């Protein structure tokens, strides 16, 4: 067949969220609420092109937008979210549950230091839309032309030429 | 045993039937030879005697080993094809083992060596459902997957069927023993035609199981399991002689009787495919179970016997026992030659 | 050699099972096939079925081998078993020769002699085994197959009731 | 004989276990659900005998996806000319095939 | 793989004490017995009643294979559905139970 | 009606208890208000992603952001 | 071999397009022999169970002929039925196939030599 | 393909010829039939699990749950005949050659 076409490695560097996973999970409300346009931008045109050779950029453009969203939070509230994702850390299963005044003090310094609202029980897994420029995949699945179905019975239906015409039975 | 209970385990030997009849995924239809299987046990043990119990063992390992060969065959289908329709097969190698286990389940050569047994073992009804329902579901796997079958394996098959149900009956006189070695000789008939035209083969299973169907009534309405009893029965009921006359007569093969219908018609939808040997060595072979039928109805239907005085107390007494369809089924399975067209509709 | 260990555990499955149909009696018969669906079961286990390795372990050696070594107890009180064992056993070790140096193989279909480790999917799945909501699905998209089975199985009662009376 | 009962009555009794591209719990994709879907799309309505001949392409690739010979069969040939370069001396692994260099997320 | 250490550990350990407790009052040379049972050589008389418990045990414990997916078909969203088929398993285990029952099979092991 | 009642709760009180559990788990979901509830969270709960739209120009009952105040709710679900 | 064609409506004994299709009479003679096998089934009953064969039952022979034409009779329009379709897709498929069906010059048997063999 | 199903198969076959050709106890044909019924489990389930096929899953505990019942079948036939001739020799089973 062909050759796969990758991407150069120049292409793939962007500057990595270098945070652990309960860092991650411990600003992951906020960060749903404040990075959303980007993230869902990106995951549109990830379902959409089917390629993730198609989805650097915008991927990129996630990178962008989370980095900000921590130095956001480092030049302001580092130490409650501090005192947070450590409490988050501390648990096998990552509770949000045994940590929530870690929670509320980090929220109060938030909402008063970037004004930023949680999202409630039900907001971060909303279908939204998308207002993008880029076009519609004409043909995502890269699929050749189909073949052209079978003819379709048309006509009246006559009765049999001079019946069975086995052997001879007339009928 | 119960008739409520029997009329449940009958109704389940059908419903595995139609499972694996209108069933679209291949689980299904393993899953409906299972049902089959597992309700068939107790009917053939209905009288509770050690033939019944060796006789249900044997056919329990045969339809056993030929349902685990068939999910063998349905599992390298999903290796080659990563689906489960009920369609033509993706591998020569489940084709091939999905034709053996669906031979082993029809009882055709060289897995026949249980049907000879196992009907001898079981009632008369109990080999009647045997010889005549369980027919029914492995000929409409083998009717769906037909763009899959090997040719010369179930040529093969079914010539290898054809010659030991000719020359396996020629020795015996028991009557469910001759049932069963017609049995293998009809389903290598309908087997060789299958990748020819299907509606033959629909035609070939329908005229059997009328006649079947037929000899089995006639044989559950006179009591008689071997020759010689069937012998002493024109001293208590002439007609029923004459109609073992002539319905094993039509089994053979003779015209003007329907049974001469199915495989004259297999012959004229052979020779449209160019094939003039096959069908002339088939029918040669055809030519031989006719011959002893003949013997078996010349000998020993035909020319009066002597019998025994006990048979006097018996012409005192009437059949109440309930022939049920046995008139229909007599009339169908000889006189139905001038209605030969009719097989369009199975079309 | 350990990246091999679902391959290994295949030999000794091919192993187990020429050590019980071999057959010197139904007692080492079922002795073998016990070990054999160990590890077999820990093949399955190997690939994330783990709802299905706990019904081999659950339901067919801690549920029916059990019946089968019963039986075999109650009703059932070499040199062809050992030459039958010792000739499958020199049939599979000399396919594990072949297709370690060759990397390549041939009985009935074609057969690569690297790892299965390579098959896999680089994904993940969230919050859920793939498995075990499939099985969860017996009872939501499943509904034909719930009632075919249970009255498989009720039949199945009233058959064994009626075939083990012998009235 | 199929009687499509499933079809006259309009129930669906099997038809949903019966390919990889049906709908799945919670949306879970098979492995080769695009090349079961281009090859179920292709042979659709056309006939097996049609789709035998005129479908190959498809199937070939729904088939690779799910054997993976072909990619196994150039995995085996990479991975041989790179022991026999080892073998010889004529190639070094570099650092990040050594395992040495602290992978990037 | 810890859960295979763990395993080969606990084998290990009684393969440890089982062959121990077999070889170490075999270092002692005590007496060598000749020693030349309720039923004396009667060969085991078939119980009908035990076998039937034990596949009473096998199709029973199919029907609960059958059952054991539940915590995880409650978590589906056509509930009435799996409701339905949920009542309907275990009403079937009942009616095999019932039929057991009514036939005399639970007797003289009831 | 209560005289064969008693006389099955006199003799196998197993049986009587057995079978009235099995009717009220067998009826009562179709008198429970709550059964409503339990469909409403099994489909609230989002193991997947929610995969979102391209706006074509006319959705407007398909939010722009999680935060706005279109779209479902779980404020039946906060409150109950 | 039909079997892609009643596989898009199916499980139809008689679909809708067979009634486009003439019916057949009552004097069919295909359906009198089903009534004449329905008479010699109600003589065949009598004969089983030994009863005055030409005279017994008049209503269960009636029920006989009565019931066999009544099956046959729906048996014959799907036999019709059947052909009729069987000779519609042999003429649509010649009609959308013209290539495959290349109207052969027709030379009279002044053109044609036969050879003559004498029987002497 | 995979090399693992190769195993797979050669212990059904294996398994296969035990059940054909040995003329034993009829115990074990029932343990030869079961062996091919677990080669069976564990070939459908490495496949399932390999393809991420996810409403097939369900399919093996299908395949264990019949064939276990059949498997029950199977015992109470033996129980047969170990309640006629005292053993499990399926040369005992020879009554109907006549
Ligand atoms: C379509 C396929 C139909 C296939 C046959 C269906 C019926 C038979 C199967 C079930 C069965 O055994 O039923 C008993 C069965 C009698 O079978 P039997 O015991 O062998 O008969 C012996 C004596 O007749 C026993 O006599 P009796 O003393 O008990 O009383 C007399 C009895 C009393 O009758 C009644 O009581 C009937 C009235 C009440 C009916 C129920 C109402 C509720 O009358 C009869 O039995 C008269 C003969 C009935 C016709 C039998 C054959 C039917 C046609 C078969 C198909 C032929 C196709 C030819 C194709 C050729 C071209 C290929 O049938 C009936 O009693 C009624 C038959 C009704 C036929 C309806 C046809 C139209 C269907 C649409
Ligand atoms: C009609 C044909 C089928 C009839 C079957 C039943 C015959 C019967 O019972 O006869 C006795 C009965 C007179 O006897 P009965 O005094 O009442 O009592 C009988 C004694 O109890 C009998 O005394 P026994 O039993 O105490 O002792 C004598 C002994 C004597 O027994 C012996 O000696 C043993 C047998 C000797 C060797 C075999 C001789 C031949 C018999 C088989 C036929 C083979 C050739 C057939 C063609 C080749 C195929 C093999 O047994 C008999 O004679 C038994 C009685 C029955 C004899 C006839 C049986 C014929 C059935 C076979 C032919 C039809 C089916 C196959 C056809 C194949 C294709 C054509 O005769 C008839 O009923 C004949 C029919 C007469 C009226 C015809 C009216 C025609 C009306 C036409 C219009 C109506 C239809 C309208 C249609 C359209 C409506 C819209
Ligand atoms: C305005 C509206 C109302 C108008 C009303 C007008 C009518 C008023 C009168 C009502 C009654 C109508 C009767 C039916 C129509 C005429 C049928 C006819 O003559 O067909 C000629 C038909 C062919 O002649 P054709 O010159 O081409 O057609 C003249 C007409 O246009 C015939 O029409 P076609 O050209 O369209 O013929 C179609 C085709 C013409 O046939 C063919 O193209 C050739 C295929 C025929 C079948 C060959 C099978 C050979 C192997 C089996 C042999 C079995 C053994 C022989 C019989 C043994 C005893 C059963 O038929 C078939 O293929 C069907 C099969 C044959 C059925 C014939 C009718 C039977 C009814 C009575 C049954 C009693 C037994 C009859 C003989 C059974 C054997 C056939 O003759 C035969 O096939 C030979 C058999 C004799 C004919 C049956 C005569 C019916 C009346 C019999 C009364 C005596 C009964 C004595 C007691 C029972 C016997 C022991
Ligand atoms: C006794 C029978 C009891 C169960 C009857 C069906 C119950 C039910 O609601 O099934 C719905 C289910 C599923 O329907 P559903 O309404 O859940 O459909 C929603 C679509 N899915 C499943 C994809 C979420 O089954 C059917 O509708 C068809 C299959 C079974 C039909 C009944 C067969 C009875 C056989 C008796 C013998
Ligand atoms: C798991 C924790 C508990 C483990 C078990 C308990 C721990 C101690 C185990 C060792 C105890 C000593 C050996 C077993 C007991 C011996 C008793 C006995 O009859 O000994 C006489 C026997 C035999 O002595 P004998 O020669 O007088 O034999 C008498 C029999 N006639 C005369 C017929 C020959 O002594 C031995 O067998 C010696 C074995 C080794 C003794 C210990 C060596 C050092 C161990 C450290
Ligand atoms: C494309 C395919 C689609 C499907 C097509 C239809 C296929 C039909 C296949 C028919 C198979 C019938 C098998 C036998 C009937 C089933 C139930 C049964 O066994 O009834 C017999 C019954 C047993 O009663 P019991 O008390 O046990 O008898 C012992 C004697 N003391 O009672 C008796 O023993 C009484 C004695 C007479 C019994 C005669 C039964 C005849 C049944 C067959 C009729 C003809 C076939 C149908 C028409 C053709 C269809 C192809
Ligand atoms: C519809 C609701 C759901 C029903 C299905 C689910 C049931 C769950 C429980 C499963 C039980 C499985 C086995 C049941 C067998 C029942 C038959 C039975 O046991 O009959 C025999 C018994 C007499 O006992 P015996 O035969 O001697 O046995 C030895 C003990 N002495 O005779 C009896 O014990 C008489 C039994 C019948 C009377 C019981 C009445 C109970 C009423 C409770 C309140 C109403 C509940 C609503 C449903 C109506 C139930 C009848
Ligand atoms: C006696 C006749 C009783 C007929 C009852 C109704 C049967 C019916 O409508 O069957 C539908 C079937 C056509 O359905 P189809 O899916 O096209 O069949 C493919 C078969 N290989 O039509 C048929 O199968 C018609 C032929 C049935 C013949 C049965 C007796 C011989
Ligand atoms: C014993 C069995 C199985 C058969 C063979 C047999 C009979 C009964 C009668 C006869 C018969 O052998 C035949 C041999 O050759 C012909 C050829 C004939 O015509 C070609 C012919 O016409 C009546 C008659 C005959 C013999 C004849 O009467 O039953």
């Amino acid at each position: 067949p062909g050759i796969v076409e990758l991407p150069s490695l120049e292409d793939l560097k962007v500057q990595e969220v270098k945070v652990s996973s309960s860092v991650l999970k411990a600003a992951a409300h906020h960060y749903g609420a404040q990075c959303d346009k980007p993230n869902k931008e990106f995951m549109l045109c990830r379902w959409e092109e089917k390629d993730p050779r198609r989805c650097l950029e915008e991927g990129k453009l996630v990178n962008q937008c989370a980095l900000e969203f921590f130095r956001q939070i480092k030049r302001h509230c580092a130490e409650p979210f501090t005192e947070y994702w450590t409490c988050i850390d501390y648990s096998g299963l990552q509770l949000f549950r045994r940590c929530r005044k870690e929670q509320a003090q980090f929220d109060k310094c938030v909402l008063d230091k970037l004004g930023w609202v949680r999202p409630d029980l039900g907001e971060l897994s909303k279908v939204t839309k998308v207002k993008t420029d880029r076009p519609l995949p004409e043909n995502p699945y890269h699929s050749r032309a189909r073949p052209e179905p079978n003819p379709e019975v048309e006509g009246d239906l006559k009765p049999a030429r001079h019946g069975s015409r086995l052997f001879f039975w007339t009928m | 045993m119960n008739p409520i209970i029997l009329i449940i385990i009958l109704m389940t030997v059908m419903l595995g039937t139609i499972i694996v009849m209108i069933s679209t995924h291949w689980l299904l239809i393993w899953i409906g030879f299972e049902m089959n299987m597992l309700a068939i046990i107790p009917i053939m043990m209905k009288k509770h005697n050690p033939r019944a119990t060796e006789a249900s063992t044997k056919y329990f390992l045969t339809q056993s080993t030929a349902s685990m060969l068939l999910m063998m065959a349905i599992i390298i289908n999903l290796m080659f094809s990563g689906q489960w329709t009920v369609m033509k097969l993706f591998n020569p190698m489940a084709s091939m083992l999905m034709t053996m286990a669906l031979a082993m389940k029809l009882g055709m050569a060289p897995f026949h060596f249980w049907v000879p047994e196992v009907t001898q073992g079981i009632p008369l009804s109990s080999g009647l459902i045997l010889l005549t329902w369980q027919k029914l579901a492995p000929m409409s796997v083998l009717y769906q997957i037909l763009p899959s079958i090997n040719l010369d394996l179930i040529l093969t098959l079914s010539i290898l069927s054809i010659t030991i149900g000719g020359w396996g009956g020629l020795n015996q006189t028991q009557l469910r023993k001759i049932m069963a070695y017609s049995s293998i000789a009809h389903m290598g008939w309908m087997t060789a035609v299958l990748l020819y035209n299907p509606t033959m083969t629909l035609l070939n299973l329908i005229i059997y199981i009328i006649m079947t169907s037929t000899m089995f009534t006639l044989f559950m309405a006179n009591s008689t399991t071997t020759t010689l009893s069937l012998s002493h029965t024109w001293n208590k009921a002439p007609i029923m002689t004459i109609l073992v006359l002539i319905t094993l007569l039509s089994m053979g093969g003779l015209p003007p009787l329907s049974g001469f219908m199915p495989k004259w018609m297999i012959i004229q939808e052979m020779t449209k495919n160019d094939s003039i040997i096959l069908p002339t060595l088939m029918a040669i072979t055809a030519l031989l179970n006719l011959y002893f039928y003949m013997r078996l109805t010349y000998s020993t239907a035909l020319t009066m016997f002597p019998s025994t005085n006990n048979m006097k107390m018996k012409w005192q007494f009437p059949t109440t026992k309930r022939m049920t369809l046995l008139p229909t089924m007599t009339v169908l399975s000889t006189m139905l030659l001038p209605l030969t067209p009719i097989l369009s509709i199975l079309e | 050699m350990m990246t091999y260990i679902v391959f290994i555990l295949s030999i000794i499955f091919v192993m187990g099972f020429v050590g019980f149909s071999s057959k010197p009696s139904p007692i080492y018969g079922g002795l073998g096939l016990i070990v054999s669906g160990g590890v077999g079961c820990g093949i399955v286990l190997n690939f994330g079925g783990s709802f299905l390795g706990l019904m081999v372990f659950l339901i067919y050696l801690g549920g029916m081998m059990v019946v089968f070594g019963y039986t075999t107890a109650m009703a059932t009180e070499n040199k062809v078993v050992l030459g039958t064992f010792i000739t499958g056993l020199l049939m599979e070790f000399l396919m594990v020769y072949y297709v370690l140096k060759d990397k390549e193989v041939e009985i009935v279909f074609k057969f690569n002699g690297m790892g299965d480790w390579v098959i896999y999917d680089t994904g993940d799945s969230g919050f859920f085994s793939e498995e075990a909501m499939g099985i969860a699905a017996l009872y939501s998209y499943g509904t034909w197959l719930v009632i075919v089975t249970g009255w498989s199985l009720l039949i199945g009662v009233v058959v064994i009731m009626e075939i083990t009376r012998g009235n | 004989p199929f009687f499509d009962v499933q079809k006259k009555l309009g129930v669906d009794l099997d038809h949903w276990m019966t390919i990889q591209s049906a709908e799945q719990p919670h949306r879970i994709p098979a492995r080769c659900h695009a090349f079961e879907k281009e090859w179920i799309e292709c042979a659709h309505g056309i006939g097996s005998i049609r789709a035998e001949k005129e479908c190959k392409i498809e199937f070939e690739d729904f088939r690779e996806c799910l054997l993976r010979q072909k990619t196994m069969k150039r995995l085996n040939a990479i991975k041989r000319q790179r022991d026999k370069l080892i073998k010889e001396g004529k190639y070094t692994p570099p650092p990040h095939h050594s395992g040495q260099e602290d992978l990037r997320p | 793989m810890n859960l295979m250490i763990t395993l080969l550990t606990n084998f290990t350990l009684a393969t440890l004490l089982v062959t121990i407790a077999f070889w170490l009052p075999q270092l002692n040379v005590y007496s060598e017995k000749t020693s030349p049972d309720p039923m004396g050589s009667a060969r085991l008389p078939f119980s009908m009643k035990f076998f039937l418990v034990a596949i009473t045990f096998l199709l029973f414990d199919l029907e609960i294979a059958l059952l054991l997916p539940l915590p995880w078909a409650s978590q589906t969203t056509n509930l009435n559905t799996m409701l339905t088929m949920a009542l309907l398993l275990i009403f079937l285990l009942a009616v095999s139970l019932a039929y057991e029952w009514t036939q005399k099979g639970l007797e003289w092991t009831e | 009606v209560a005289a064969f009642l008693k006389n099955v709760w006199a003799k196998e009180p197993v049986l009587v208890a057995s079978f009235a559990i099995a009717g009220l788990a067998v009826i009562l979901p179709t008198l429970s208000p709550y059964t409503k509830y339990s469909l409403m969270i099994n489909r609230a709960t989002p193991y997947n992603y929610p995969v979102p739209l391209r706006d074509d120009g006319n959705m407007p009952d398909v939010p722009s952001h999680p935060q706005d105040p279109q779209g479902p709710s779980l404020e039946w679900l906060k409150r109950l | 071999m039909m079997t892609g064609r009643q596989a898009r409506a199916p499980l139809q004994f008689l679909p809708d397009e067979a009634r486009s299709l003439p019916p057949p009479k009552l004097t069919d003679p295909r359906l009198a022999y089903i009534g004449f096998l329905g008479y010699c089934s109600g003589l065949i009953d009598n004969a089983i169970r030994r009863r005055p064969v030409l005279s017994a039952g008049l209503h269960r022979q009636f029920l006989y002929i009565t019931s066999f034409v009544f099956v046959g009779y729906y048996l014959l329009k799907r036999q019709d039925y059947m052909y009729a379709v069987r000779d519609h897709d042999m003429f649509s498929y010649i009609k959308s196939h013209p290539e495959d069906f290349p109207e052969k010059d027709k030379k009279t048997y002044r053109e044609v030599f036969e050879e003559f063999h004498p029987v002497r | 393909m995979s090399l693992v199903y190769m195993n797979i198969m050669m212990a059904f076959t294996v398994s296969l010829t035990g059940l054909l050709m040995y003329r034993s106890h009829l115990m074990s044909s029932l343990l030869c039939l079961e062996g091919m019924m677990l080669s069976l489990f564990i070939l459908a389930t490495l496949m399932i699990l390999n393809s991420h096929f996810t409403l097939a899953s369900m399919m093996p505990i299908i395949l264990l749950v019949f064939a276990a019942c059949e498997a029950a079948l199977g015992l109470s036939l033996l129980v047969m005949v170990s309640n006629t001739y005292g053993t499990d020799y399926v040369q005992n089973l020879n009554l109907l050659q006549c």
